[PDB]
RNA sequence: AAACUCAAAGGAAUUACACACCGCCCGUCAAGUCAUGAAAGUUGGUAACACCCGAAGCCGGUGGCCUAACCGUUGUGGGGGAGCCGUCGAAG
RNA sequence: CAUUGGAGAGUUUGAUCCUGGCUCAGGACGAACGCUGGCGGCGUGCUUAACACAUGCAAGUCGAACGGAAAGGCCCUUGGGGUGCUCGAGUGGCGAACGGGUGAGUAACACGUGAGUAACCUGCCCUUGACUUUGGGAUAACUUCAGGAAACUGGGGCUAAUACCGGAUAGGAGCUCCUGCUGCAUGGUGGGGGUUGGAAAGUUUCGGCGGUUGGGGAUGGACUCGCGGCUUAUCAGCUUGUUGGUGGGGUAGUGGCUUACCAAGGCUUUGACGGGUAGCCGGCCUGAGAGGGUGACCGGCCACAUUGGGACUGAGAUACGGCCCAGACUCCUACGGGAGGCAGCAGUGGGGAAUAUUGCACAAUGGGCGGAAGCCUGAUGCAGCAACGCCGCGUGCGGGAUGACGGCCUUCGGGUUGUAAACCGCUUUCGCCUGUGACGAAGCGUGAGUGACGGUAAUGGGUAAAGAAGCACCGGCUAACUACGUGCCAGCAGCCGCGGUGAUACGUAGGGUGCGAGCGUUGUCCGGAUUUAUUGGGCGUAAAGGGCUCGUAGGUGGUUGAUCGCGUCGGAAGUGUAAUCUUGGGGCUUAACCCUGAGCGUGCUUUCGAUACGGGUUGACUUGAGGAAGGUAGGG
């Protein structure tokens, strides 16, 4: 219920960096595998598949769970794509990625999962809990002192932080300011696009 | 007989309970004639709400009340009011209040001391 | 009823008390049904390495 | 039966079909009685015959063998036979 | 109508044929296979009908037999009950 | 004075366009099967044989109604005190008609919805007015006798009640007569008079708890009715208590419900009668919607309880764990005769592709009885089982080029698996080990005490990157390709098709893709299918105009005045339970799920308006239509 396999592989599938920068993506132009450098034709159905799969690959989200997301975007009001990227940003180890307490999104989830983290006052040790409007996410006293945190810590300066977060970083605290909007969330797949896909 | 009681709802070990009206014979989940009040003793000093007016139409008309809804009665103030009897009638005391937005704007601004126990946390990872 | 046998490999006979599903074969007019594969007397195809499941073949240590 | 409540449940339905059915056949005789004189046409023994009858009917309704409004409605069939029989 | 069977059948037009007249294509007969009809008959099933008989039971009679409460002219009577008959009546 | 919503593809030809079927991509399930399988949360789990059932349990309770004393318990030289609590068996009261199950039957006022009862009944409960009077005779238990293998049965004797039966006294019960106000016809209701009548129960630990009868309330039920929801005309006639009337009977009650008599009706091509299938619905699935399919859990109504029939008792009965009779079954028997009904819970056999434990607790909620403590509760709360569904989490995270070996491919250059590994540094959710340890109980109990779930959830500590990944697919639709083997063989396929020696389609391997504790296959339904087209199709030649006309029902209607207000439109009130569903808040660490507010409930009834249109009633007009007179053509 986890991909745990390489990650470079599914970037040069999917044609874009799903994460990081400066490494195996040097052979970024080709698929992995045996038939990479083949000239290829891209139906709409490959290039729909292709936007939706790489926003699961970037968030690290199967399909049920991607798909109920679509679902609740699609109900709610507004842009189905706006809505389904606000979501995804929404999630807790998204937040915390954002908010710069992780090398990357497995990173989050990794210390999410473990527990590291507090909710206002609440430990949550769940990936997938959509972080609501003026919250206040902690890191865990006991884990004020973690390897990844520190070198967090040394890092976040080069790092951007998005509008809609406020960080403390020696702290541990990411407060939200409100819920992201499209212009705030990275522009790095076509929502449009997985839109269109979840209706055939 | 008319019988004043409380029909079970929710989930398994979360009972939620519907302080209704219904004759003895129906079954305990069921349709009842009206439906008075909600009972929630899961949660910290159990939820009681009583519709009073009703309540008080039913114990009048001769509406019988289980053992349970006597208590919930007799804390809402209802059982005193009729059949007045010497009772303390503990009208429910609030289950305490949280708050988010005064929170978040004391964080906001408590600053200082939260990049301040955090250069403090620096000298930690040094201590670390 | 005629029901086609799938894969490389039989070993059901005479009285062989077998699962019938269905599914037609195309080219083969009459026949509406399919033997399911490691189901009761009939056993996997024996040298199966892909598609396992479709034709009953445990899988292989 | 299987239970003891059911079994001494038939005893007790066995017992008062008896006094049922002893009480519902006097109501029945006394009908009967008030009928043979209203066809014989005599004023002084349908008078009385019909007076023991409602007096039996209404008896009868208030130990519970049959029901009130049963009681009426054959108080009042009497009621009125008399009176024709008297017009 | 259905079983069964085919993945086309078809309309107009372009350059019933397009493997292109050494084209295409129809029906008997012979062989096999499958589904279906008829058929002396044969074997079941369902729903009832008309009669005969008719348990329980309620009701309607009758009750010479049995009856503690009621009334007595205190020899009993009233009323009830067993029994019996009749209608209806499941099953057969 | 805007919308929350609609995707196609392949295949007829040498090629084209159209028509048109077939097939596929989606969603779903009370599913099954194959391969595989870590955990948790919340649900769900005999769809077939309404098939036959071993075993345990599922309905009892009351000594403050009664005689009592067979047990325990106190007091006494072992029996004895019924003496007090207590208490088998027995009478008596109440309950047993609820809860729980199943869907066989039923095409029907069964159900949905809305009304009517001036045709109704209603135990316990509430309220209010009267009362609770005077007598009597039995009987179970017990005792004795007889009979029976048993089930048990019949005598003799004996005994108590809130058991049973006389009487008195009581309206709004019968009959009848005046009179007030009135409805919807039968009528309803207020007041008075005459006449004939109808009840009861006592008990206590003195704190109680009960009895009878009027009138209202509440609750539950009953019947009647308008409207609504299947198929079949290769079923056209059906009915004789049938349709109506009058008198009687019956019933809680109207009624051919029943009966006697009289009449000859009643239903039906707008589909009676017959056949087929089926419990109905809130809902569920699908769909842009309209619709289509469906009736699991949960909730409402109905029907049924071995098959058929019947009543009894009762306030109330298809009386599941009642009775009677018959049939089919099973069992006991001493052969004379007896006993029984899991579609209650668990379980067995059987059938089947297929569906669980002979579990724990009355702690919570609900129910029965009791004045109460309390007793009973396979309702229910829980646990077990199964990836059956939904949801959540894990199987690692960062760094790591020297792009290592090894597989596989090659143009022998290399490429690829691949930052993948090795290696380095980290983290400890779940699992495993160990500690702490709940809420649910503002309950209950005079108190003492009191949680089945349960050492459970939650949580601290420890271990090791470890205990934890498979399945399908890769010719097109359709995301993803090569090598080797095979040689129209073996085989594949949903359709087009593939295989006849260079197979991206068979088999294996490397690589890849989609999903992931699942993944596929099969079955079934809806979608795509505008492929039954009301939304939303057509009929010259593609399937489709009756051979033609007359004409019945039906559908439809030129201009206009007046009026009705049935359709139509707009308010108001009532109803559309809850759950579901949409949506706003809230709680479970999130989610699923749960609670709560609102909407929805697309209708129906009642009532008040509007009158443009449709229709009804009614009156005009002549242009449609027909007629008269004259003219007139023709193988009618
Ligand atoms: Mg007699
Ligand atoms: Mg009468
Ligand atoms: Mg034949
Ligand atoms: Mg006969
Ligand atoms: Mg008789
Ligand atoms: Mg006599
Ligand atoms: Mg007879
Ligand atoms: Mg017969
Ligand atoms: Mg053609
Ligand atoms: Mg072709
Ligand atoms: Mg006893
Ligand atoms: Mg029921
Ligand atoms: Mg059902
Ligand atoms: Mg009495
Ligand atoms: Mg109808
Ligand atoms: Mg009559
Ligand atoms: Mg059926
Ligand atoms: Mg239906
Ligand atoms: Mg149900
Ligand atoms: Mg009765
Ligand atoms: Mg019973
Ligand atoms: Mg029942
Ligand atoms: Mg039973
Ligand atoms: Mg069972
Ligand atoms: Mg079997
Ligand atoms: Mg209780
Ligand atoms: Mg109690
Ligand atoms: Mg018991
Ligand atoms: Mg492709
Ligand atoms: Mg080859
Ligand atoms: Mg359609
Ligand atoms: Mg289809
Ligand atoms: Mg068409
Ligand atoms: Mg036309
Ligand atoms: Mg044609
Ligand atoms: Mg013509
Ligand atoms: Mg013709
Ligand atoms: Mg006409
Ligand atoms: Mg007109
Ligand atoms: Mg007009
Ligand atoms: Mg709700
Ligand atoms: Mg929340
Ligand atoms: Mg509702
Ligand atoms: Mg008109
Ligand atoms: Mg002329």
């Amino acid at each position: 219920a986890r991909y745990t396999g390489p990650l470079t592989k599914k970037s040069r599938r999917l044609g874009t960096d799903l994460v990081g920068n400066d490494k195996s993506f040097e052979r970024r132009p080709y698929p992995p595998g045996v038939h990479g450098r083949g000239r290829t034709k891209d139906s709409e159905y490959s290039l729909q598949l292709r936007e939706k799969q790489k926003a699961r690959y970037a968030y690290g989200v199967l399909e049920k769970q991607f798909r109920r997301y679509y679902e609740e975007a699609d109900r709610a009001q507004g842009k189905t794509g706006d809505v389904l990227l606000q979501i995804l940003e929404s999630r807790l180890d998204n937040v915390v990625y954002r908010a710069g307490l992780a090398a990357t999104r497995r990173q989050a989830r990794q210390m999410v999962s473990h527990g590291h983290f507090l909710v206002n006052g609440k430990k949550v040790n769940i990936p997938s809990y959509r972080v609501s409007t003026h919250d206040i996410i902690d890191v865990r006293e006991k884990s004020k002192d973690l390897p990844p945190i520190v070198i967090a810590r040394e890092t976040f300066e080069t790092r951007d932080v998005p509008a809609w977060l406020e960080v403390r970083p020696n702290k541990g605290r990411i407060l939200v300011h409100q819920l992201p909007t499209r212009d705030q969330i990275v522009i790095d797949v076509n929502e449009q696009a997985i839109v269109e896909l979840y209706s055939k | 007989a008319t019988k004043i009681r409380l029909k079970r709802l929710g989930k398994i070990r979360t009972p939620h309970y519907r302080v209704v009206v219904m004759d003895s014979r129906a079954k305990r989940d069921g349709r009842a004639i009206e439906e008075i009040g909600q009972y929630h003793p899961k949660a910290d000093p159990s939820v009681i709400v009583i519709d009073s007016e009703r309540v008080q139409y039913w114990l009048g008309v001769g509406a019988q009340p289980t053992e349970a809804v006597v208590a919930l009665l007799k804390r809402t103030g209802d059982w005193q009011k009729f059949t007045g009897d010497t009772s303390p009638s503990g009208v429910k005391p609030q289950p305490e209040r949280p708050n988010k937005d005064d929170l978040f704007n004391a964080a906001l601004a408590e600053a200082d001391e939260a990049p301040r126990e955090a250069i403090t946390k620096k000298s930690e990872g040094a201590a670390a | 009823v005629t029901a086609y046998i799938p894969g490389v490999g039989h070993n059901l006979q005479e009285h062989s008390m077998v699962l019938v599903r269905g599914g037609r074969v195309k080219d083969l007019p009459g026949v509406r049904y399919k033997i399911v594969r490691g189901s009761l007397d009939t056993q996997g195809v024996k040298g199966r390495k892909q598609a396992r499941s479709r034709y009953g073949a445990k899988k292989e240590k | 039966p299987n239970i003891k409540s059911q079994i001494k449940r038939v005893k007790t339905n066995e017992k008062s079909r008896q006094r049922n059915k002893a009480v519902k056949s006097a109501l029945r005789t006394y009908v009967r009685n008030f009928r043979r004189a209203a066809e014989a046409g005599d004023v002084e023994a349908a008078t009385k015959a019909a007076r023991v009858a409602n007096r039996q009917l209404d008896k009868a309704a208030s130990k519970g063998v049959i029901h009130k409004n049963q009681a009426a409605n054959r108080k009042s069939a009497i009621s009125k036979k008399l009176n024709s029989l008297a017009a």
